[PDB]
Formats: structure tokens, sequence, C-alpha cells
């Protein structure tokens, strides 16, 4: 689950991935099944939203036992893994996965062409805000991070629902495509560590245990300020039950098009699978992707 | 009586094996709606029970004060085959009997409708605040121990259970504030609807007790339809009137419906 | 009752974060100013031990007056005559319970909530330690009450036979404290579209009096308790919140 030790039980079962991928919680027909679990487990719906410190002594004692009698029927048996826990004395436990979320959420929040580089100095100066927090002396800097992490995956979960009702997915013959143009809080999505958060929530959503196909996604968000259109090519996955490791093609076949018309594109990243493009250049560029398909 | 064990096994088949309209037994798909709202209230219609067994339909109108206890006690073990870890969430279910057309407007209440399931409409006038009730009289005996076992004074009766020969003799008992189960309480009165009045006569009041689930379901000015029972409340019934032994009558509510 | 003092007496002496330990530096600086209290953050209890908070969360009315005598055995390890009983003020942040949904289940449980204060009252006197003499026997004694559950939970005995209640309170040798009797209204942004805003009445102890002006936004951590005065029903009690620790905002 995401952040058990610093949030409640119920608020971790929403904003997860391998629970959302198997119960389809974005609709209404799946949210009835979630309370149907806590009936069997013997947990009231007042206790299950208290934060994880103030739960009873005889429930956190018995969490390793209830998670194996009642978790089989809903398919969630790939939940219990083995992880690491670092306690510094009287402070309290923080696992390994619950630390890397507090560093992926301290790297973009909590701080024409010269409007661009005034953003890139807001990321480079944000880098030392996690470099200090990695140590063991400053814990008042870490607990700013966790309460900046839950308001990241509450703004993603309220966008990723609003796609899967309107169904803005084109189901084309080579890949799948989504283009987001309007909604709330579209300022957040200029960081490449924010699109890969939402795109990782869509890949494990639709390319799920249920066999429909196996096709790549292409995302494209937008803001104002010369209409940047940060597009990003993604990859497909398997539902954890590992033979094909190549799994990417958007470096080569994309690169041929940008040397064909070079219509207002900049390759300005460590990665070759995310660029910007002007607003007038989106429509003739995407048609060329369907041509010369290398997949 | 001791015939109740024959009743317990034979209405249980009308929580599981009563089906209608091509499957989907409506009281197997009802207990799954408990839990996911977590609400300790089974809805039970009266037409869906009277068509099957006409014996128990008579034993609701005769004496539901002892009938509904057995109808609650086996109602726990219907859910327990679905949700086996349900002893710790309220540990109790009470039931919600639906329509039974006895009394027309308000004023047909004679002796012949005593201690029986009555259905009556009206208009909420005024209501008090929400309070706790005892529900578990636990003594403060000085000779015995101050746990002393659970004893029940759960009515409008306030039982005069005197403590005699507890440990060695009659220890003096009080009440403490320890480990008992309180429950909610709210009295709301009700008067006659202005559409179905006879000509000339003033409307009449009556006091209704709500209990433990149905508090904050009314709002003053609603056409409410009460399906309570009808009893004979003591404890101060016309204290200045002992030459006329005249008793006070309060409807204890069992369900609440809105306007329809 | 027994040895739960020593499981708390080691908590004040030995709790320690990274370099500078707090509850022997908050107990010493609150004696030189003559302040006579202490402020326990409630997250630090359950990090040190879970069995202590298990008792405190279940039955709080009988254990917080055991922690108040576990402090006054430690302040005699620092000062060395009149040291009274200390007061325990605690604060935390789990989850606010809104003022509308306070069921019959939260009787005697630590509950925090929020709201707007309407009115106050005038101060009063409650007795802690009083001296009794009988009228005929003249056999002196001393009853020390420390627990607070408003009318009467501990009273005078009936014999030291002699008559019905032969006991007199002597007013020349006692100690007294203050009470405040606020009132608290819920915040109007949890709107009662067809209801009026309800209210509750609290009490306060000796060191929280005269702290808050009417008309502020507070958060209040207390014990939701019950009392049975007749100052309208049969076997009906009335609810009230015994405040232990008012965490107001900046008053502004």
């Amino acid at each position: 689950l995401f952040l058990l030790r610093h949030s409640s039980l119920y608020d971790s079962f929403y904003y997860s991935n391998y629970v959302n991928a198997k119960l389809s919680l974005w609709n209404e027909n799946g949210k009835k099944r979630l309370h149907k679990m806590f009936a069997r487990m013997g947990i009231p719906l007042s206790t299950a939203q208290e934060t994880w410190l103030y739960m009873d002594h005889s429930i956190k004692r018995e969490l390793g036992i209830i998670f194996d009698k009642n978790l089989d029927r809903y398919g969630l048996q790939d939940i219990i893994r083995d992880g690491f826990v670092r306690t510094l004395g009287y402070r309290g436990s923080i696992s390994a996965s619950e630390f890397v979320e507090a560093l992926t959420a301290l790297l973009e929040v909590g701080n024409s062409a010269q409007k661009l580089t005034n953003l890139r100095k807001r990321w480079v100066s944000n880098f030392w805000l996690s470099w200090d927090a990695l140590d063991d002396r400053k814990v008042e800097l870490l607990n700013r991070g966790i309460q900046l992490a839950q308001d990241l995956q509450r703004a993603i979960f309220n966008t990723g629902v609003a796609i899967l009702e309107k169904k803005l997915i084109k189901h084309l013959r080579i890949y799948r495509l989504c283009v987001l143009q309007d909604g709330p809080d579209l300022d957040l999505y200029r960081n490449p560590l924010t699109l890969l958060r939402l795109g990782n929530w869509l890949i494990e959503c639709c390319a799920e245990s249920e066999d429909k196909q196996l096709l790549p996604m292409v995302l494209a968000s937008i803001d104002e300020n010369t209409d940047t259109y940060l597009v990003a090519g993604l990859t497909p996955r398997y539902p954890r039950g590992t033979k094909k490791p190549i799994l990417n093609n958007f470096s080569m076949a994309f690169q041929q098009i940008t040397a064909e018309t070079d219509a207002k594109v900049r390759i300005d990243n460590f990665e070759s699978s995310i660029i910007e493009i002007r607003r007038e250049d989106l429509s003739p560029f995407l048609e060329k992707l369907t041509l010369s398909g290398l997949l | 009586p001791n015939v109740s064990r024959t009743i317990a096994r034979e209405l249980k088949s009308f929580l599981l094996e009563y089906t209608d309209e091509t499957g989907r037994s409506v009281y197997g798909a009802r207990i799954r709606t408990l839990g996911e709202m977590n609400s300790e209230s089974l809805e039970v219609n009266y037409r869906h029970l009277a068509e099957s067994k006409a014996i128990l339909a008579l034993f609701l109108a005769k004496c539901p004060e002892e009938m509904l206890k057995i109808f609650d006690l086996v109602a726990m073990e219907a859910t327990e085959l679905h949700y086996p870890d349900y002893a710790r969430i309220h540990s109790e279910i009470h039931v919600r009997i639906s329509d039974f057309p006895t009394i027309y407007s308000l004023r047909e209440l004679r002796e012949s409708n005593l201690s029986s399931l009555v259905r009556v409409t009206g208009v909420v006038t005024r209501r008090t605040g929400v309070f706790p009730q005892l529900k578990y009289v636990k003594f403060n005996c000085l000779k015995c121990g101050s746990i002393l076992g659970p004893f029940f004074q759960d009515s409008n009766e306030e039982i005069r259970i005197s403590f005699c020969t507890n440990c060695k003799s009659k220890g003096p008992f009080r009440v403490n504030g320890e480990k008992t189960v309180y429950r909610n309480y709210q009295r709301v009165t009700l008067q006659e609807a202005p559409g179905t009045v006879p000509p000339g006569r003033l409307p009449r009041h009556r006091e209704v007790i709500l209990l433990a689930d149905l508090v904050d379901v009314s709002k003053p000015g609603e056409e409410v339809e009460v399906t309570g029972i009808y009893k004979n409340n003591y404890d101060g019934n016309l204290n200045a009137k002992n030459g006329f032994p005249v008793f006070a009558t309060i409807i204890e509510a069992n369900s609440i419906k809105r306007r329809e | 009752n027994t040895e739960i003092i020593k499981s708390f007496k080691n908590f004040i002496l030995e709790f320690r974060l990274d370099s500078q330990f707090i509850y022997r530096d908050q107990l010493r600086n609150n004696i030189l100013v003559k302040n006579y209290s202490l402020t326990v953050n409630m997250e630090h209890l359950i990090g040190y031990n879970e069995d202590i908070y298990k008792k405190l969360s279940d039955e709080p009315s009988d254990i917080i007056p055991l922690f108040e005598t576990a402090i006054t055995q430690v302040a005699k390890r620092i000062s060395i005559n009149s040291l009274p009983t200390f007061q325990l003020i605690l604060n935390s942040n789990a989850n606010q319970i809104p003022l509308r949904d306070l069921d019959s289940e939260h009787v005697s449980k630590i509950v925090r909530l929020s709201g707007i204060i309407i009115s106050t009252s005038v101060l009063s006197s409650r007795a802690t330690y009083l001296s009794i003499m009988c009228r005929n026997c003249r056999h002196t004694t001393s009853i020390t009450i420390n627990n607070f559950n408003t009318g009467n939970t501990v009273s005078l005995p009936r014999s030291c036979n002699c008559g019905p209640d032969p006991y007199i309170i002597i007013h020349e040798s006692s100690k007294f404290i203050d009470q405040q009797f606020l009132k608290l209204q819920e915040i109007p942004e949890l709107v009662p579209v067809g209801e009026m805003p309800r209210n509750l009445t609290m009490t306060c102890d000796r060191y929280l009096t005269n702290k808050v002006i009417p008309g502020t936004r507070v958060t209040i951590v207390g014990i939701y308790s019950i009392y049975n005065s007749k100052n309208s029903g049969v076997a009906i009690r009335t609810p009230y919140i015994k405040i232990l620790g008012i965490q107001s905002d900046v008053e502004t």
C-alpha cells in the first residue's frame, strides 16, 4: 500500500495501484466492494480512518494474520512482500518504499524563453532540498515531505478519474493515445517527474490483468505560456505472474521524424522519450507516427 | 414460552430460502448491504412474509414485545454466516417491520389496540435534544464487588431492583458511570394531519419515543408515518390524580417513513 | 493502582530524543517561574511504550489521577515545602470529530474537536483536601480528593453508633481550586441547512482559567463524560466535556 505508517488504513487503499488495478475504484461499482472487505476483516469504519499511530494495540498485532485469511477472495494475494524498516530509536519506523515517495515529492513542490529558464532554476534549487533531507539529523524537513506527498496523489487521483469517465482514449491500431487539454491544476504537470506518476497510474490501470491488448501509451498535457505540449512516450507492463526485456522503441522511430520536418521541436532532456512541441505542430506530427510503424 | 426453539429454526428459512422473480433472494442480497453501510438494521417487509407463513403474521399483532426479541436473536446468526467477524461491530441487530394498515388517521385508539403493532401518520410538532439512557443497571453495592453482573432496566419503567443479601446482607446500591452501554434517546411529539381532520374538532397530540438508530430523522414540519407499538407508561402518570387511575400512553417507535 | 507509577516515573526521567531530553527540562523550568504544570505531547507516549497508552485510551478517568501523583514524586528529586499536586496538560493531532456526531459510544474516551466559544462564567471553588471532625466523637480525619469525574461522586462517610452523617467540614484548614464553565458552539461551515447550531458546556481546571476571550476558534482535547443532575424524561443524563488541554490558535 502507499504510506501505511503515516496515513490511515482506508486512505491507503484508495490511492494505490495494485488495489486500483484489481478493484477498478475509479467508478462507483468498485467502491462498494472496498467496504465489503472491511466487513469480513472485522474492522469498523470509524477505526479504519484513524491514523495509523492511534489504532488499537490488538489490531496492529493481528495485521499479518487477517491479511491471509480474507485477502484471497478478491485476488489480492501479491500484497505481502518483504521490506526494510529503519528505526532511529524513539522516533518510529519508516520503511524503504515510504521514503522514496517523500523524495519524489520533495523534488517539485515546497520551494517567453526567459520564462522557461526561470523554471529550471526552480528545479535545480529544489534538488538541495532533498539532498539535506536524506540524512539523519533533520527530521523536521522529512515530515514536510510526507504531507507534501499525500496532496500529490490526491490531485492525480482526481484527474485520473476524470479521464476514465469521459473516455478520452483513442484506441488506434498501433498504440493508444490520450491528449489532456482542460481540467483543474494543470500547472503541476510541467515536471517530468509528475507525468510519469500519472502515466504509471494509467498503464497499470487499462493494461491490466484483463487481456485487451498490449500497446504503448502516448500522453500529452498542456498549459499556457507558448503552448508547450509536453509529450511523453510510455511502455507496457506485465501483471506480475518476465521473458521479454526489450520493451521500448520511442527513441529510434521518433528520432526520424524530427529530422524530417524539424517543425518546432527541442530535445532538451536526459531521456530521449519526452519533448515539447508547439500547438500548431501537434496535428501533422501525430499522423506521421502511424506511418513507418516499427512496432 | 419454550416453543421458541421451534420458531428459531423455521423463520431462518425465510431469510435464506425465500426467493422471488427468477432468483436473487431479497434477504440474501440484503445482508450484504449491511456492513458496507455498517448500520445494524435489517429491512423486512410484511407482505413478503405474510404470503409465505400466515402463522407468524398473527404472532406479530398479538405480542411483538416478546416476539421481536427472538426475531432479533436469530437475526445475528443470519449475518454470521456471511460476516463471521461481526461480533465486535455493535453486536446487535434490531428489525424494521414494514406496512400493516391498522389505524386510519390518529383517533381510533381504544383498549382494543393495546400492545400491538399500529401504523399511524402525522406531523412532527417539536422535539427535544439527544440524550443517553442507562440500558444496563449496574449497582454500587458496598458488600459485593463493583462489577456485579449485567442487569437490565431498559424500558419506561425504572425497575425497583433492590439489593438484598448480595454478599452477606442487603448492601446499599447506587449507580456508577462504569462500563455500561448507554444508548440514544429523543422524544418527538406528533399531531394530526391538517388534510384529514373531521369538521370542527381540534387536532390531538401524542408523544413518541425514538431509540438508538432513528434519532435525527425528523425535522419539524414533515409528514411522518410511524409504525410503532402502543404501551402504558407508568412513572408519574397523573401524580395529582389518584381518584382517577388514568394512565399515560406513549408510542415507542419501530420505524419512520417520510411522505409518500 | 500499583507499579503503574513506576512505568510512568521512568518515562519522565528517561525519555530522550537526539541530544537534549525534554521532560526533565520542562519540569525544572516550570518550577522556578512557579508555574506548576507540564505539557505531554501524546505522540511521545506511544513511541516509548504501547502498553501505557492502551490503559490510558481505555479507562482514562482512573489513570490520569495516577499520573498526577507520579509527577509530584519526581519534583522532590529536583527541589531538594509546599508542592501541590501537579496538573497534566496534553495535546495531539489524530483526527477531529465534528460536533454533530457524538454518539453514545464515546462516553469516557479522549476526544478532540473544534468550534467557537460563546460565553464564559464566573470562577468558583472546588475542594481538593479538606479536614473533617465529628460533632460528638470529635475524631479528626482528612479526606483528599484528586479525581474529577460535578455534583457528587465522593462524599462524607456515615461512621468513624452515631447519627445520620455526623460529619462537619472545617473551613480553617483546606485547599481549593478554580472552575470556569465555558460554552462551545460548532463552526457554521458545517452547515445545518434545516437545523440550528447546537452547543456543549465544558469545565476547566486550575491552570486553564481566563485563557480565552469569547469569539475565537479553538481546538479542545478532553474527556466526553456525563453527569446526572435534575438542575423531562426517565433515567436521562446530560453530556459535557471535561477539558484537559485547550490548544487555541494564535489569538490574532
